[PDB]
RNA sequence: UUGGCGGAAAGGCCUUGGGUGCUUGCUGGCGAAUUGCAAUGUCAUUUUGCGUGGGGAUAAAUCAUUUGUAUACGACUUAGA
RNA sequence: GCCCUGAAAAUGGAUGGCGCUCAAGCGUGUUACCUAUACUCUACCGUCAGGGUUGAUAUGAUGCCCUGACGAGUAGGCAGGCGUGGAGGUCAGUGACGAAGCCUAGACCGUAAGGUCGGGUCGAACGGCCUCUAGUGCAGAUCUUGGUGGUAGUAGCAAAUA
RNA sequence: GGAAUACUGCCAGCUGGGACUGAGGACUGCGACGUAAGUCAAGGAUGCUGGCAUAAUGGUUAUAUGCCGCCCGUCUUGAAACACGGACCAAGGAGUCUAACGUCUAUGCGAGUGUUUGGGUGUAAAACCCAUACGCGUAAUGAAAGUGAACGUAGGUUGGGG
RNA sequence: AUAUUGGCGAGAGACCGAUAGCGAACAAGUACAGUGAUGGAAAGAUGAAAAGAACUUUGAAAAGAGAGUGAAAAAGUACGUGAAAUUGUUGAAAGGGAAGGGCAUUUGAUCAGAC
């Protein structure tokens, strides 16, 4: 459904949680880079974790592209959808989570006489069901 | 690794656009930026460089400095950039007719320059007569004068001037700059 | 808007392929391999069979018989890494094997809506033979076998299947 | 099935005698395909629950009560149809 | 030269251990072999440098594209960013057909700051963008206020006769 | 007297096996083989075929296993320390405002410049308009009384972008 | 014409929004402490309306279970929403002197893309 484009390739897969976030509770998983003097974090000793940096950038061809190789563009109404209707292939419609069941078929539906790929087709949509 | 012999990633001290954001000034730079590409002439590279530069740099160039450029032998048909301000002087009196392109001209150095039968011209205009900036002669206002650098590389002996707020008899005038009271500078 | 619409957005036209210097070659086989060697099969489902090699197809593979009425392997294509050429060997001349290509080959047609229909519901369909091959089949051994009853042993040698026994060491062992 | 031998952890090793299947020692007749050009292409041995059919046998322990050769408490040691 | 005597320290004990005696010891020599974030080659990320191009010819000129080199970092400097309370503008933005809040070893985007969707709860307001403003981001301060554990069904509940 | 072989070196000599990579995306270039049209291993991978489409590959998560991994903050030449703070969690919590100034940048005007003490007007603390002064600048120098910047195309010499 | 953190009367705000803002949004200079001078808190939110749970049944009774009011009782005068520490039950997992983390895969659980 969508343009051609290399294979997708994150290069790092974990989520870098912050160091002790798992020890303590006070401590959120929120990456925080360890300031600290004496940190082994910091130092990178062996076997530690993994800091975030900019070598783990990811490849400028597929960067924001969702894995059914599109770019996922938010869209809060039945006027925004009509801005995608000729990048079709390249960003794939996503609906704003406050809209209502009752607003939804009427996006939904719309996009599908646009052939729009909707990332979120069972909204409350579904919850009707 | 490598033994840098030199230090890495360092960045051209130059400005490379202007730290302005007015727009028309940017335009102008779309313009030369396009003929320094496109021709040789040496002449459109220091226009470039020159449209980039900070107000400090750009000083006032006088009407009367403009006159004195269009004595020098061979030069009376040369048509004069500036860029940065022209400024009227009430002091020359008989004034040359030529022409004078800059980026700006306050009011009194305009008529003064039209009154003598002259020409007031943008730097644009001046791109489409003078392409590769044939028969102009570039001037630039005496940067060193400006009052801030009384005061630079301050110190014993150098004949600088101390920064200071108000002058009188008490200020400065004692221990150190005359011999009686202990040396002096 | 819920997202502000972006400045650019790129083209949609999917451009093509640049114009790329790869020429498809003939293969090369490896010297071992002439017609009427025979070969042990490496793998699939008459893996350990020895077998009789008769003609080299189009799209690289081998072309085989055994032959059926010995060893009870058919007439079908092999490919060439997943042999082992022995260095014994058979007369192969007073057979034809001009008839067989790759389109003679060719499976039928598999329909995806029929191999998902009659797959799953029925696992009692049953398999069958076009009346042809089996008579090609009979044409290529009766020249083979006639070959086969020159030299002693060859025909009991062709039946039995091969295996490594302890001790040995495929590296040694010259087949 | 007849006997023997094996206590180092023997739980196995030999043997008599008949019954029964195979036998590529040799000579034959049939069958094999399509798993489509490879995909371990599944065969082994451990417990445990139910199911059919037969043989088999038909108890204890703890608490509670109680002794004091015992005992901080449990534990120990006794007695009670 | 090797080896032995010389040669004695306190918990049990240290060629790292096991153990090794034509060594698995010492001296020497020859090859083969194992392995770092180093070197080589390729890909991708970023930074810097040098360079090309709106000439009429759709959607970024702070843009697109080409080539090369480089990448440790406390104190510290600068740069681009993410987040929060309020303000001007704007999407004739979202909302009782469920706004915000909270929950979620459910999904996607980002190197990351964080962002986005789905489900559950819930019941009245709230976001994107261009700008403005600040009482604007917490793990620590024997920090401050409130709340709650382990300790722990423990210490204990034994003066004054019953 | 006649050779051979080893050792060291060269081949723009020939061939078999193996592992990793496949960036880029019309054509432009350098070449090669050709009598010729053309073809090519020559500025980066294509051709043929099979199974599955369905939890299979991949993601997350719990766990096992190999190998690695001391407890954060902090002063310190040196912290896992037998240095200090830290039981736990939530909310609060620390370079701010102003007077006067320096360098730098931005904008206005430019030998001038600054409306907002005050006056006028007003859709009313906004916005709009304005007289005279005053500040700083256009002249220095002396403790002061006091004097006050063209012999020359505002000079010569050496560089110096254009 | 100038002053004005008091007193009375009005009008505002790029101010705070219940650990903030006055100490005090409430019976706050209250309760409470001290011989005394003084010191000095905590504490706002059921629902539109009390419609605040008749009646049945179990228990000595508080209550429980039904019943009913109500848009909602996952609003029951312990009352909007109801986080975390901490705790109970069920479920899944692991466990020879701690647990937790990094690299990689097996096993189990689970899930998106697919067209
Ligand atoms: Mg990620
Ligand atoms: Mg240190
Ligand atoms: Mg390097
Ligand atoms: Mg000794
Ligand atoms: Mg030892
Ligand atoms: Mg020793
Ligand atoms: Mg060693
Ligand atoms: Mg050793
Ligand atoms: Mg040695
Ligand atoms: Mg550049
Ligand atoms: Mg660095
Ligand atoms: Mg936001
Ligand atoms: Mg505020
Ligand atoms: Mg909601
Ligand atoms: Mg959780
Ligand atoms: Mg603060
Ligand atoms: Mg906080
Ligand atoms: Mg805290
Ligand atoms: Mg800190
Ligand atoms: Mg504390
Ligand atoms: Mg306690
Ligand atoms: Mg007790
Ligand atoms: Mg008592
Ligand atoms: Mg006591
Ligand atoms: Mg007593
Ligand atoms: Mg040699
Ligand atoms: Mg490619
Ligand atoms: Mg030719
Ligand atoms: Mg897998
Ligand atoms: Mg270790
Ligand atoms: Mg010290
Ligand atoms: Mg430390
Ligand atoms: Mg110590
Ligand atoms: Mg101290
Ligand atoms: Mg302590
Ligand atoms: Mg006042
Ligand atoms: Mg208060
Ligand atoms: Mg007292
Ligand atoms: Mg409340
Ligand atoms: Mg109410
Ligand atoms: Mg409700
Ligand atoms: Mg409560
Ligand atoms: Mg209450
Ligand atoms: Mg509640
Ligand atoms: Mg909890």
């Amino acid at each position: 459904a969508s343009l051609p484009h290399p294979k997708i390739v994150k290069k790092h897969t974990k989520k870098f949680k912050r160091h002790h976030s798992d020890r303590y509770h006070r401590v959120a998983e929120n990456w925080r880079k360890q300031k600290g003097i004496d940190s082994v974090v910091r130092r990178r000793f062996r076997g530690n974790i993994s800091q975030p940096k900019i070598g783990y950038g990811s490849n400028k061809k597929t960067k924001f592209l969702s894995p059914s190789g599109h770019k996922t563009f938010l869209v809060a109404n039945v006027k925004d959808l009509e801005t995608l209707t000729m990048h079709t292939k390249t960003y794939a419609a996503e609906i704003a989570h406050n809209i209502s069941a009752k607003n939804r078929v009427v996006i939904l539906a719309r996009a599908k006489a646009l052939g729009i790929k909707v990332t979120n087709p069972k909204g409350r949509l579904a919850l009707e069901a | 690794g490598i033994d840098h012999t030199s230090k890495q990633h360092k960045r051209s001290g130059h400005r490379t656009a202007p730290k302005s954001d007015n727009v028309y000034l940017k335009l102008l730079v779309k313009l030369y930026t396009f003929l320094a590409r496109r021709t040789d002439a040496p002449f459109n590279k220091v226009v470039l460089k020159a449209l980039f530069l900070s107000k400090i740099n750009r000083p006032p160039v006088s009407v009367s400095r403009i006159a004195r450029a269009l004595k020098q032998e061979g030069a009376a048909n040369k048509t004069v950039v500036v860029v940065g301000t022209v400024t009227d002087d009430a002091r020359i009196f008989e004034f040359p007719k030529t022409t004078v392109a800059a980026l700006r001209f306050t009011a009194g150095a305009r008529a003064k320059i039209v009154k003598a039968g002259g020409e007031c011209i943008t730097l644009d205009q001046l791109a489409v007569r003078a392409p590769k900036g044939q028969n102009t002669l570039i001037l630039r206002g005496p940067r060193n004068s400006r009052e801030a650098v009384r005061h630079f590389g301050m110190g014993p002996h150098k004949g600088k001037a101390p920064r200071i707020l108000s002058t009188g008899r008490k200020f400065e005038r004692a221990r150190g700059r005359r011999r009686s009271k202990g040396f002096k500078v | 808007s819920a997202q502000k619409a972006p400045k650019w957005y790129p083209s949609e036209d999917v451009a093509a392929l640049k114009k790329t210097r790869k020429a498809a070659r003939p293969q090369k086989l490896r010297a071992s391999l002439v017609p009427g060697t025979v070969l042990i099969l490496l793998a699939g489902r008459f893996r350990g069979k020895r077998v009789v090699y008769l003609k080299h197809l189009e799209d690289n593979t081998l072309l085989i018989s055994g032959p059926f009425k010995v060893n009870g392997v058919p007439l079908r294509r092999v490919n060439a890494r997943y042999v082992i050429a022995t260095s014994t060997k058979v007369s192969v001349e007073g057979v034809n094997v001009e008839k067989f290509n790759v389109e003679y080959f060719a499976k039928e047609x598999x329909x995806x809506x029929x191999x998902x229909x009659x797959x799953x519901x029925x696992x009692x369909x049953x398999k069958e033979i076009k009346a042809e091959r089996v008579e090609d089949q009979k044409v290529v051994d009766k020249a083979l076998i006639a070959e086969i009853k020159k030299t002693p042993l060859l025909k009991q040698y062709l039946s039995a299947s091969f295996s490594l026994k302890n001790g040995d060491k495929p590296h040694m062992l010259k087949f």
